[PDB]
């Protein structure tokens, strides 16, 4: 196979989400330096992608978007003017501002993510700030509120959601992992009688990790640990810890998403000096090797959007054009 | 002026036991990455604040600690501030702490405000991070020093914002994407605070970096006679004097207040005009194409009349005190104010806090208690407010206090040491003091009761500035010379 450019839309994006809304599939884009929240939308009929609706913020970063029984919220992460949260009006047809997070807890986000423990829904907002708390939020069926705050007084850059097996047990367990400047990822473990993160651990080897990415294959769990100078790495749990398996050299690097693509294993290393390498999972090896190359200036992001047995690839630039590719 | 010259800050690094180890256990890689800090720093003071960030001296603790560092950064400062003192003695304009540890504040680090060319306040202390972070950690902290403060008072009300909306401001929250900008309001201060007596050590162009020579960046090092700055800004100045960081055939100096067309400035030029009257003006030595180091009066001369007395180059008055915390808007009360409610030693006025309990203030030691002033505002232009603000009612004075946290120790709302409380009277812990109490220096005098012979004032640097046509290190000679 290969990555074919489908289209290169002509403007700058930061991080690149994606969801199914009443059965049609769609891609929100987070634009930093013009404030909106692209919604873009699969047109069935000249097989491109329109543009569904916006959502303006001053300096967006995050545009996370969460599905609870049919209804859209976006999770819009600010570094100007504060963080807010909206939701899709089926009937107006418009998204609505029906929630505000406080600017004082949450200052300098740089990541979103959502997860699901037990039927209930959380979003995890990372800090990037000193004063500004890594915080959970869950949903309580109207809103979203406070549940836990994360590494005080530190830099977090992403957070990760996890579902590990501790070893001597059989099921996953609930897991998140922080990434912080100049300090090691930790990982924080789901505690059901309290109801919050705890028993947090560092991840040896692993000095000045930006960012954290998991992915599955013959059950085990693996995660793609980003640097921006030195090496990234890629790593196997196994039972109690993360163990070594190769790692590359980053040039630049902000990115190394592993993507599953008809049943196919990739992994997309960025780099803001070089070409951007794409991986392929070896069987044989248990190992990533070199599959295609791309060339986008300073990837962000890259999402896997899946329309009728069409997968495409969208890829964030923070200083070119956003583009989309083709998996054929 | 005093804000259109180049300021340098002399900058000395000390780097403990932690930031040695983050740098696996190497004194050559310690080195390179503070100095890269330091550079980084220096780029963006030279771009916006015309103050350059010039490495002097360093030193690393490579065997242990000398003291033990604290989570809070407010407490480690001042513990190293003490070892300044007691341990540290080669010369610099401002001492900083770079710690491999990470603060458990909201604060990346902490400097004392109008710090500089001090012995006590002269820092700063600077978490561990990466090298583009850690330099915009050292440029808020060393704004701190030089006088930038985000005004509180100003930024609530809209007056003062930072344009840039997603990199910010230094002097804000820093995250992940870093701000490179200092606002036009921190500009201001930077001046006001030079214009108020402030940064006078910061007027010594250094020569001699810690770095191989390098034509061209402005700084006469070794084996070059000058060096004009950049190719593209020496056509400004220096351009016909320096050629290839060489003097030409006709040329004294490059560049310089005390240099003009290649030629040095006639002795008795004025180079630098006195900001106030704490302060003494500098002419032109005629053998030096810099102008001579920014000296004042020493501490104990009055200013504002007999209302302030200098320190630091610096008038301490109740009136800028008050202006200081709560605005320029703000003046102080009257002495009627001090003269009852001081006396009483009550929440609306007192001589300090003892156990619960205020400490009802002596009647001489009155001028010395809590800080009175008018028209004021409910948000000070710095630290935290601790409590409510009083305000206390022929002519009817209306009395207004605060209290105002910098320090669990230090609180803003009283009146400051050094601050006049009558005839060669000073405050000193809440106490007025004559003026021997504070010990002070005094030059060199050839004529009883008069400072400097009568003939001249006596400088901080401890020697006596002469008058026009008075010459001698008591100012006793005379010497006609037209
Ligand atoms: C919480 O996480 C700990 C991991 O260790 C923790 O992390 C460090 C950063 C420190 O904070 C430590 O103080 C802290 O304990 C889990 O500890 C692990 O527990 C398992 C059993 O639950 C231990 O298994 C045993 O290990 C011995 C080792 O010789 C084996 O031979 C045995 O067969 C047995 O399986 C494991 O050793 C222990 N790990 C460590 C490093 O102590 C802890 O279980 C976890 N708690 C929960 C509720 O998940
Ligand atoms: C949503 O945002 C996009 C920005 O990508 C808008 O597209 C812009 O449309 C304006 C006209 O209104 C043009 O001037 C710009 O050049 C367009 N931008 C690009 C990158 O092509 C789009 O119109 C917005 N939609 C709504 C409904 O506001
Ligand atoms: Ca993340
Ligand atoms: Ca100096
Ligand atoms: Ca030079
Ligand atoms: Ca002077």
């Amino acid at each position: 196979t290969e990555f074919a450019k489908s289209q290169d839309l002509p403007y700058q994006s930061l991080s690149i989400d994606t969801f199914s809304y009443l059965n049609d599939e769609y891609v929100v884009i987070a634009q930093p330096f013009t404030g909106k929240c692209i919604f873009l939308e699969w047109d069935h009929v000249e097989k491109t992608f329109r543009n569904y609706d916006n959502i303006t913020g001053t300096s967006t970063v995050v545009c996370k978007p969460i599905v609870i029984e049919t209804q859209l919220y976006v999770i819009v992460a600010q570094l100007f003017g504060g963080s807010h949260i909206y939701k899709r009006d089926s009937f107006a047809n418009k998204f609505i501002k029906i929630q505000d997070i406080e600017i004082l807890k949450i200052r300098k986000p740089n990541d979103i993510e959502t997860f699901k423990i037990e039927n209930n829904w959380y979003f995890v907002v990372a800090d990037s700030s000193k004063a500004g708390f890594t915080t959970i939020y869950k949903w309580n069926g109207n809103g979203f509120y406070s549940h836990q705050s994360l590494h005080a007084w530190y830099r977090d850059t992403d957070v990760e959601y996890l579902e590990i097996v501790r070893t001597p047990q059989t099921l996953r367990t609930p897991h998140l992992i922080l990434s912080s400047s100049s300090q090691r990822p930790v990982i924080y473990q789901w505690n059901k009688a309290t109801q919050l993160f705890t028993n947090q651990t560092d991840i040896p080897n692993m000095e000045d990790v930006y960012a954290v990415k998991h992915f599955s294959v013959k059950g085990d769990v693996y995660i793609c640990l980003t640097r921006f100078i030195g090496d990234s790495k890629v790593m196997k749990w196994g039972g109690s810890s993360f163990q070594d398996i190769q790692r590359m050299p980053s040039r630049g690097s902000m990115v190394f998403q592993p993507l599953q693509i008809n049943n196919y294993q990739y992994a997309i290393l960025g780099s803001d000096y070089s070409f951007t390498q794409v991986y392929n999972w070896d069987a044989e090896k248990a190992k990533f090797v070199k599959f295609q190359e791309l060339n986008v200036q300073a990837p962000r992001s890259f999402t896997h959007v899946s329309i009728n047995k069409r997968n495409f690839l969208f890829a964030s630039s923070f200083k070119g054009n956003t583009q989309i590719y083709k998996h054929v | 002026n005093v804000e259109e010259e180049t300021k340098y800050i002399e900058l000395m690094i000390v780097n403990d036991h932690l930031m040695f180890k983050k740098h696996r256990l190497s004194v050559v890689h310690t080195n390179t990455y503070a100095k890269s800090v330091v550079n980084m720093a220096d780029l963006i003071y030279k771009d916006q604040l015309k103050t350059r960030i010039v490495l002097v001296a360093m030193e690393t603790w490579a065997t242990d600690n000398k003291f033990a560092i604290s989570e809070n950064p407010l407490i480690t400062l001042r513990e190293f501030m003490k070892y300044r003192r007691d341990f540290i003695k080669e010369k610099s304009d401002a001492v900083h702490l770079f710690s491999g540890s990470q603060f458990e504040s909201s604060r990346s680090g902490a400097a004392y405000i109008g710090g500089i060319c001090s012995l006590l306040k002269g820092g700063g202390v600077n978490e561990f991070g990466k090298t583009d972070l850690m330099a915009v950690t050292l440029a808020q902290s060393l704004a701190h020093n030089i006088g930038i403060i985000s005004d509180k008072r100003k930024l609530a009300s809209g007056e003062c914002k930072c344009e840039d909306t997603w990199s910010g401001c230094i002097m804000g929250d820093t995250g992940y994407y870093l701000p490179k900008k200092f606002t036009q309001c921190n500009i201001e201060e930077y001046h006001d605070f030079l214009n108020s007596g402030g940064g006078a050590c910061l007027f010594n162009k250094p020569s001699k970096l810690l770095d191989p020579p390098e034509c061209g960046n402005g700084f006469i090092e070794t084996g070059e006679e000058c060096d004009c700055g950049t190719p593209a800004e020496c056509v400004l100045e220096g351009a016909e004097c320096c050629k290839k960081c060489t003097l030409t055939q006709d040329s004294q100096c490059s560049d310089g207040l005390c240099c003009k067309k290649c030629k040095f400035q006639p002795m008795g030029t004025v180079c630098r005009e006195a900001v106030n009257d704490c302060d003494i003006r500098e002419t032109c030595s005629g053998n030096s194409s810099q102008c001579a180091p920014n000296i004042h009066k020493m501490d104990g001369y009055s200013c504002d009349g007999v209302q302030g007395i200098c320190f630091g180059g610096r008038c301490k008055t109740r009136d800028r005190q008050c202006k200081y915390i709560w605005g320029q808007k703000v003046t102080a009360s009257d002495k009627y104010c001090y003269e009852k409610l001081n006396i009483e030693g009550t929440e609306k006025g007192n001589c300090g806090k003892d156990k619960d309990t205020w400490i009802q203030c002596n009647k001489r030691d009155v001028l010395c208690g809590y800080l009175l002033c008018t028209n004021i505002g409910n948000i000070p232009r710095l630290g935290e407010l601790d409590g409510e603000i009083t305000s206390t009612l022929g002519r009817t004075l209306n009395c207004s206090g605060g209290h105002v946290k910098l320090e669990e120790d230090v609180d803003l709302g009283y009146v400051e040491d050094g601050t006049p409380c009558g005839p060669q009277m000073m405050c000193l812990e809440h106490r007025c003091l004559p003026v021997a109490s504070f010990n002070f220096s005094t030059c060199l005098s050839s004529k009883e009761g008069t400072i400097c012979s009568g003939n001249g004032v006596c400088s901080n640097e401890l020697k006596c500035v002469c008058n026009r046509h008075w010459i001698g290190s008591d100012c006793n000679t005379y010497f006609p010379h037209n």
